[PDB]
């Protein structure tokens, strides 16, 4: 070992402490994915919490979290989404107000719930427009069943706890709305991944407390799924 | 017999033997739970060589505490490892670095060897007696106060998604722990409670039988508190 | 990139100065840094070093204990105390700038140096001086004790030119690879124990003094030099 | 994919629409159906595994239309009974990107390359 | 019409067809039926270069076949010492999204590139003692998967977006597109001669191009999902391509056909990434299955395993020497394997 | 339309090369292959003296 093959070696020892203080913070970082479409307002949700990749910071609790919005890219993603592998989670923003769109929403999250490289990443639903969605159906113009024929079965589920205020066919149409996607999210997933679902107006900020929470409760789950008391 | 227990010492301490093997062989388990597990099972070395020492009167008996404290405090760093994880989970990744780890791992063993050779110092004394029958008290009731309140909330997340899988596996790690040293740290409260009682002389007299628990559960705990990880199933 | 020295002129037999070496342009943070002196009529003579990060420490054995060098990372200087001085403490001291990873230029920058007054491998250069004239090749003979040459392939030689008023540059490292801006037409070949230094066409601006130094092992040691006289 | 077999047809009619195969593997994808309608996009319509067994609908042609798998003859089918003004499209014959995967992204995408060229389905 | 010119290209295809029938006098599988097999190939993980904190995505030798960079998650450019596990440069990136990187020929200079629409050139010998940045490289609508250096100031590009790009660095404008693929480009690799590139984009075709006249010369159709990975044969005169389908084939740019198929019915997962040896005898391929694999390329028989990786390899290159093989993955590790005598 | 036409014109020009016989074409890689068997070192091990791994 040669005088300059000496310094050498403390250069790379250098250059690997610096590494492992990157590897704290990276640690100490939680990523997440925001897809949507276009009119889903996920960049209104974004103002409250060329380039291909867009990239919000946020902190809740002193604790950091990474939301990777993807931006100039084209329509397919079966080959970009594989970079989203080992992601704490990713964020869907449906628009519950259009019904002639909510089943492209739906074809989309089952590819996204079913994705090889996301079969152990869950989601978390933030349906957005509640308060757009409030007029449709109180002024009715449109019916529900007509997209969706079993809406005529379907009634409000026990467990429902709405707000005061609220006509009980707005809360049995938004709960459906909300239930198709959870309908998709219990067929498969062994256990490994599940959703959460929430109910976004633009006008709702505790957005961040509810990633918080749910990163929270998705760490939990699989640690507690190795232990093996869940 | 002598040959059956013995036989049973070797299979027992080949477990550990291929459980370090899988450790350091597949670079990417270095996580702080797996040195915890290898910390175990270098404990359940030095406590199966224990009863490989039966095969001086004094060395026959000076290192069976400074190997069963060890066996015991890292029992209890897994549980309280396993308590941070699951209840401060979002800030554990970040402070609970491999660093802290190497400080405590080291010291338990350093607090051990240091009771195991203080244990000669007072070895005719009543602190030989209180202080080891510490350890089983304070060491179950935060093996329990853990284990069953982690339980407390593996039940309020099976709701919302009493277990049948939960119990199955806490009365495991702990009935396993309890049926096996409870009985010695009893022999070691009855040699002060009881040492006239006809019925303590044949407890006594069962000796062996006590430490063959006692060095049989060298086999247990890398059966389960080592080899139940998904990882390292496989290697 | 600028090294500039300070210091003082005048000191009697006995007490302490301190020297400075203030970097400005370049990632001081990352460079090894050497001292070198040279009495008034004599050649090069190393002094210390320090490495990038402050971490191994060198002295020369004339200097062994009297001499300290330190660093200071976030103020970009350099520093070498100089206590209990003695008369083989007159010299003019250069501050030199140096990195170690593979396929780098040692001692690439040397700084202008500062004067100063008080009232082991052994390498030779024998023919000191020798009359030249423009368009003729000359060849620098350099001699060595120990074979420079290390088991990884390195041969550890360098090559200085320090002309009649200059600071010494970097000609040839490893006696075979050309330094950052020299001209092509230098050369440099050797044999392990023997080294020469070959400039195919002598322009007006190569005269001056040739030094060879080796870096095989602390200390590091210099010739007499070589004067090529016009 | 050679996609054909529909055309003009009045309202209540029936369709049986033909998805020609060539060389991909047949029996190793999961397929769709893919209609676009006029001043409309892409919607996906009806899905069929590899099995013959699993099968999804849309809602707006659930319980009207079927699909159906050929294995043997490399073909796919899409019967037709009670078509009507909404249904007035060009159809196309879909191919989930890879094999032995349950996941199909780009099926209703802007330009997407395992699709068929398009069969013409209008009502009067 | 569209009708006519649809007959027309229906025609023309047909008429490609059979002339690619013509050409097929023999198969390479019946000339290879007498050629003496290799043995089992055997290597044995040399080093292992740890330091990349998640995923590797990429990595690319240098051409003294000592120092390696390597393109990871975590936003790092690492140039390793290969011969004594060193670290020379850490080069913390802008985007953390890199899934592309190469060496330049010279040693002078890196690339990276990534979800970020921008090859990222990098400046190794600089005065003032560190790594910068030289250029960045604008025009796409499409993630960046594949650059390779042709000279010092020529970088070609390969995008999400259905175009490859021919790039010069000093300017910073695109000399000349490529418009010739429907899907997303996934791999590139430049044939030896440094005028022409080939290049699979995720819908079955694999296209070589000329870098002087910017035309599309064939397009070969052999393969039933997306390309993810390409190589150049050693004489410019070949290629092979790795796929979703879980087969490699072997294309040859003057008969256009495909020569063989490597496939084995066991494997169902796909590849990710493809190199060569010196000689051409050896195809080694990265599969999804944790493990890379040395098939042969004349006789086709899976002929040795590199299973020493953790997770999902996802890139792999051999030296200009033919000395070392690398392979990287996703358990964040990048082993040199190398045989034994 | 334009793109149709554009599809013509590119098949077109892809469509007017010379190919060779296959056989040939598989032979100039098995004449590279024995041409440069010699060195590699992965199909060939080296003397570990040589070897710098």
């Amino acid at each position: 070992l040669s005088a300059e093959d000496k310094a050498a070696v403390e250069r790379s020892k250098m250059i690997e402490k610096q590494l492992q203080k990157d590897k704290q913070v990276y640690r100490a970082t939680h990523r997440l994915l925001l897809l949507g479409a276009d009119n889903s307002g996920k960049s209104t949700i974004v103002k409250q919490m060329t380039s291909g990749i867009f990239e919000t910071k946020f902190q809740v609790d002193k604790v950091n979290f990474h939301m990777f919005d993807v931006g100039a890219q084209r329509d397919e993603r079966r080959k970009w989404i594989q970079c989203f592998n080992d992601v704490t989670a990713i964020i869907f923003v449906v628009d519950s107000s259009d019904y002639n769109r909510l089943q492209e929403a739906l074809n989309d999250f089952k590819s996204i719930w079913n994705n090889r490289w996301l079969r152990t990443i869950s989601v978390i639903l933030f349906l957005n427009k509640q308060d757009l969605l409030a007029e449709k159906v109180l002024a009715g113009k449109s019916k529900i069943e007509d997209y969706f024929p079993e809406f005529a079965r379907y009634t409000t589920p026990e467990d429902a706890t709405p707000e005061p205020g609220e006509d009980p066919r707005v809360t049995r149409a938004k709960y459906f709305i909300r239930d198709e996607f959870l309908r998709i999210s219990t067929a498969s997933g062994d256990g490994r991944h599940y959703c959460y679902p929430h109910f976004t107006c633009s006008v709702d900020t505790e957005n961040a407390r509810r990633i918080f929470n749910d990163c929270r409760d998705i760490i939990q789950r699989m640690h507690l799924r190795q232990y093996e008391l869940l | 017999p002598e040959e059956i227990f013995f036989t049973i010492s070797i299979v027992g301490v080949l477990e550990n033997l291929i459980v370090l093997l899988a450790v350091f062989k597949n670079k990417n388990l270095q996580a702080p739970m797996y040195f915890f597990i290898c910390s175990l099972a270098i404990s359940d070395m030095l406590g199966s060589l224990y009863k490989i020492l039966e095969n001086a009167d004094d060395i026959i008996d000076s290192l069976f505490v400074l190997s069963l404290l060890g066996s015991i405090f890292s029992l209890s760093v897994i549980a309280a490892d396993r308590y941070i994880t699951i209840f401060h989970a979002l800030r554990y990744h970040s402070i609970v670095t491999m660093r802290r780890t190497v400080v405590v791992l080291t010291v338990i063993w350093t607090f051990c060897t240091g009771t195991g050779i203080t244990m000669v110092i007072f070895s005719h004394h009543v602190p030989t007696v209180i202080t080891f029958t510490s350890l089983f008290p304070l060491m179950l009731v935060f093996i329990l106060c853990l284990y069953v309140h982690m339980f407390l909330l593996a039940r309020s997340h099976t709701r919302k998604i009493a277990n049948m899988k939960g119990a199955i596996t806490l009365t495991i790690l702990l009935g396993v722990f309890i049926f096996c040293w409870a009985p010695f740290v009893l022999h070691v409260l009855l040699m002060t409670f009881c040492p006239s009682n006809p019925y303590c002389a044949c407890y006594m007299s069962l000796f062996q039988v006590n430490g063959m628990l006692i060095m049989c559960n060298a086999v247990i705990d890398p059966f389960i508190y080592a080899f139940r990880s998904p990882e390292l199933r496989d290697a | 990139v600028q090294l500039v020295e300070s210091g003082g002129g005048l000191v009697q037999p006995g007490g302490s100065r301190k020297l400075s070496c203030s970097a400005s342009g370049f990632a001081f943070s990352s460079f090894g840094m050497h001292w070198v002196r040279q009495a008034p009529e004599k050649g090069l003579e190393w002094v210390a070093y320090i490495s990038s990060g402050s971490g191994t420490i060198y002295y020369a054995d004339t200097v062994k204990g009297r001499f300290t060098i330190s660093r200071d990372d976030p103020k970009n200087t350099l520093f070498l105390q100089m206590t209990s001085l003695r008369s083989e403490d007159t010299a003019m001291y250069y501050c030199v700038r140096s990195i170690y990873y593979y396929g780098s230029s040692p001692f690439d920058f040397w700084g202008q140096g500062t004067t100063l007054t008080v009232s082991d491998i052994v390498m030779t250069q024998a023919t000191s001086s020798v009359p030249v004239t423009p368009g003729e090749s000359v060849s620098i003979s350099c001699r060595s004790s120990k074979s420079l040459l290390h088991s990884n392939g390195n041969t550890y030689l360098y090559w200085f030119l320090q002309r009649p008023g200059q600071s010494p540059q970097l000609l040839i490292y490893r006696m075979s690879n050309l330094a950052s801006g020299v001209p092509d037409r230098f050369s440099g070949s050797g044999s392990g124990t023997a080294f020469t230094l070959t400039i195919s066409r002598l322009e007006a601006e190569d005269v001056g003094v040739y030094y060879c130094m080796q870096h095989l092992e602390y200390p590091l040691t210099f010739g007499a030099g070589t004067k090529l006289e016009l | 994919l050679q996609e054909s077999g529909g055309g003009l047809v009045q309202p209540g009619g029936s369709l049986r629409l033909s998805c020609a195969a060539s060389g991909f593997t047949f029996s190793n994808y999961k397929m769709n159906w893919v209609r676009q309608a006029p001043g409309k996009g892409l919607e996906w319509v009806s899905d069929i595994s590899q099995s013959g067994a699993s099968i999804s609908y849309t809602g707006s042609v659930k319980g009207r239309f079927t699909i159906s798998r050929d294995n043997a003859k490399n073909t796919l089918y899409l019967q037709m009974n009670s078509l009507k003004p909404e249904d007035t499209a060009v159809y196309y014959c879909a191919r989930c990107p890879a094999p032995f995967t349950r996941d199909c992204f780009d099926v209703t995408s802007t330009t997407y390359a395992y699709r068929g060229q398009g069969t013409q389905v209008t009502v009067s | 019409e569209l009708d006519q010119l649809r007959q027309e290209a229906e025609q023309l295809k047909n008429q490609i067809r059979d002339a690619r029938k013509a050409c097929a006098d023999a198969t390479l599988s019946q000339i290879t039926n007498n050629i003496d097999p290799v043995g089992r190939i055997q290597m044995r993980t040399r080093r292992t270069l740890r330091g990349h904190l998640a995923k590797i995505y990429a990595m690319h030798w240098g051409t003294d076949s000592r120092l390696l960079v390597s393109a990871s998650q975590d936003g790092k450019l690492i140039i390793w010492d290969s011969y004594t596990t060193n670290k020379v440069h850490a080069i913390p990136l802008r985007s953390s999204w890199v899934m592309t990187c190469a060496y330049a020929p010279s040693g002078n200079y890196v690339a990276c590139g990534g979800l970020d629409n921008i090859c990222s050139i990098y400046n190794l010998k600089t005065r003032e003692g560190n790594v910068r940045v030289s250029r960045e490289l604008a025009g796409h609508t499409g993630y960046l998967s594949c650059c390779r250096f042709l000279d010092d100031n020529q970088i070609v590009t390969s995008s999400g977006d259905t175009t490859c790009a021919l790039w010069d660095i000093e300017t910073g404008q695109q000399t000349t597109t490529f418009t010739g693929h429907t899907g997303d480009v996934m791999s590139l690799s430049l044939a030896p001669d440094t005028r022409l590139f080939v290049s699979g984009a995720c819908d079955a075709s694999a296209k070589l191009w000329d870098v002087r006249e910017g035309m599309c010369r064939q397009t070969f159709t052999g393969h039933e999902s997306d390309i993810n990975a390409i190589c150049f044969f050693p004489n410019g005169n070949a290629f092979a391509t790795g796929s979703d389908d879980a087969t490699c084939r072997l294309f040859d740019l003057r008969a256009d056909q495909e020569l063989m198929t490597y496939s084995h019915d066991n494997i169902i997962c796909g590849i990710t990434s493809v190199s060569f040896s010196k000689s051409g005898r050896l195809l080694l391929a990265g599969y999804d299955d944790f493990n890379c694999n040395v098939w042969d390329a004349l006789k086709a028989d899976r002929a040795g395993v590199l299973a020493g990786h953790d997770n999902r390899v996802s890139c792999l290159g051999v030296t200009d020497d033919g000395m070392a093989v690398a392979t990287g993955s996703w358990d964040s590790f990048l082993k040199i394997w190398n045989g034994s005598s | 339309i334009a793109q149709a036409r554009k599809l013509v014109e590119q098949l077109k020009m892809e469509a007017n090369i010379d190919r060779i016989k296959v056989s040939k074409a598989a032979a100039d890689l098995m004449a590279y292959c024995e041409a440069h068997a010699k060195e590699d070192p992965l199909l060939t091990p080296v003397p570990a003296s040589e070897n710098p791994f």
